[PDB]
């Protein structure tokens, strides 16, 4: 038995165009611990993305935060791409400033 | 308020890819203060909060030795778990441990924990009495017999009642500007039409610490549990957390709906409405 | 502070 990641893509501060911010991808609720997370800008991988240290919840499931500096603009699209054993293909979640 | 200290261990086998990786992270409440990773270039206990940097060289030496010893111990546990479940040596497995203590506002022990899991399932756990165990299966029962013979519970109890609470009280004092500060949520309700017929009301809470919070919607004073989309509380990256609750409401009925926020940084619960 | 002591499975 294995548990599929929950995925949220969001900003550290409320998004404002032309203002520097952080883009976060929070993966949680998953087991086992191996997981591949990319942050995407206009469909292409962002380099040098950092992540928090592997921890887990009271139900034993793991969670990680992946994050990178970003300046949200009008045109630019942002996303999180996630792979886990529980997934047949990588799952892409688009960044929506209202979520 | 009340406080906890926990250490989380993760030991992960990976046949064909070297020895099992062993990680430790320590938390006071929702603040990570210490980490160890056997995959690190030079494995050692590393500080992750300003207030722990206070501890002397002897603290860091002792803490590092524990984790280094643990790397080896947990490799042995993984081998043993394989035997106990008649599992082959080709597969990857995970042992986890959570342990620590909760204290009240006066710093007295509220309760202690020492809990283990294998492949994300309960394995063995120190009962709240700090003197007996709950084994989840016949494999864990083998471990239980061993630990009863070795009087492990007694020794855990001694740690939980003594050094666990003593160190947490010191940490609480050294990090009093942060660990003993609750940041209330900043809250608002957004309005997004979904169609001519329905609009989403989203109740946001941002900037709060600790992570514990309750966000609920009521319609005419009744809880909309079944019809509320509630995302998992998520980290902002600045120590604080975020959460929202969304409800889909009939067009024009927005004022029948109220958002309710409970958080320890608020002296009293908030009631929010859509403010057109 | 961590607990020194470690018994195995």
């Amino acid at each position: 038995i294995q548990r599929t990641p929950k995925i949220q893509v969001y900003s550290r501060h409320p998004a404002e165009n032309g203002k520097s911010n952080f883009l976060n991808c929070y993966v949680s609720g998953f087991h086992p611990s191996d997981i591949e997370v990319d942050l995407l800008k206009n469909g292409e991988r962002i380099e040098k993305v950092e992540h928090s240290d592997l921890s887990f919840s009271k139900d034993w499931s793991f969670y990680l935060l992946y994050y990178t500096e970003f300046t949200p603009t009008e045109k630019d699209e942002y996303a999180c791409r996630v792979n886990h054993v529980t997934l047949s293909q990588p799952k892409i979640v688009k960044w929506d400033r209202d979520m | 308020g009340s406080h906890s200290m926990r250490y989380f261990y993760t030991a992960m086998s990976r046949p064909g890819r070297g020895e099992p990786r062993f990680i430790t992270v320590g938390y006071v409440d929702d603040t990570l203060f210490v980490r160890f990773d056997s995959d690190a270039t030079s494995p050692r206990k590393e500080p992750r909060a300003p207030w722990i940097e206070q501890e002397g060289p002897e603290y860091w030496d002792r803490e590092t030795q524990i984790s280094k010893t643990n790397t080896q111990t947990y490799r042995e546990n993984l081998r043993t778990a394989l035997r106990y479940y008649n599992q082959s040596e080709a597969g990857s497995h995970i042992i986890q441990r959570m342990y620590g203590c909760d204290v009240g506002p006066d710093g007295r022990l509220l309760r202690g924990y020492d809990q283990y899991a294998y492949d994300g399932k309960d394995y063995i756990a120190l009962n709240e009495d700090l003197s007996s165990w709950t084994a989840a299966d016949t494999a864990a029962q083998i471990t239980q017999r061993k630990w009863e013979a070795a009087r492990v519970a007694e020794q855990d109890r001694a740690y939980l009642e003594g050094l666990c609470v003593e160190s947490l009280r010191r940490y609480l004092e050294n990090g009093k500007e942060t660990l003993q500060r609750a940041d209330p949520p900043k809250t608002h309700v957004t309005h997004h039409p979904i169609s001519d017929h329905e609009v989403t009301l989203r109740c946001w809470a941002l900037g709060f610490y600790p992570a514990e919070i309750t966000l609920t919607w009521q319609r005419d004073g009744e809880d909309q549990t079944q019809d509320t989309e509630l995302v998992e509380t998520r980290p902002a990256g600045d120590r604080t957390f975020q959460k929202w609750a969304a409800v889909v409401v009939p067009s024009g009925e927005e004022q029948r709906y109220t958002c309710h926020v409970q958080h320890e940084g608020l002296p009293k619960p908030l009631t929010l409405r859509w403010e057109p | 502070e961590e607990y020194l002591k470690a018994w195995t499975f």
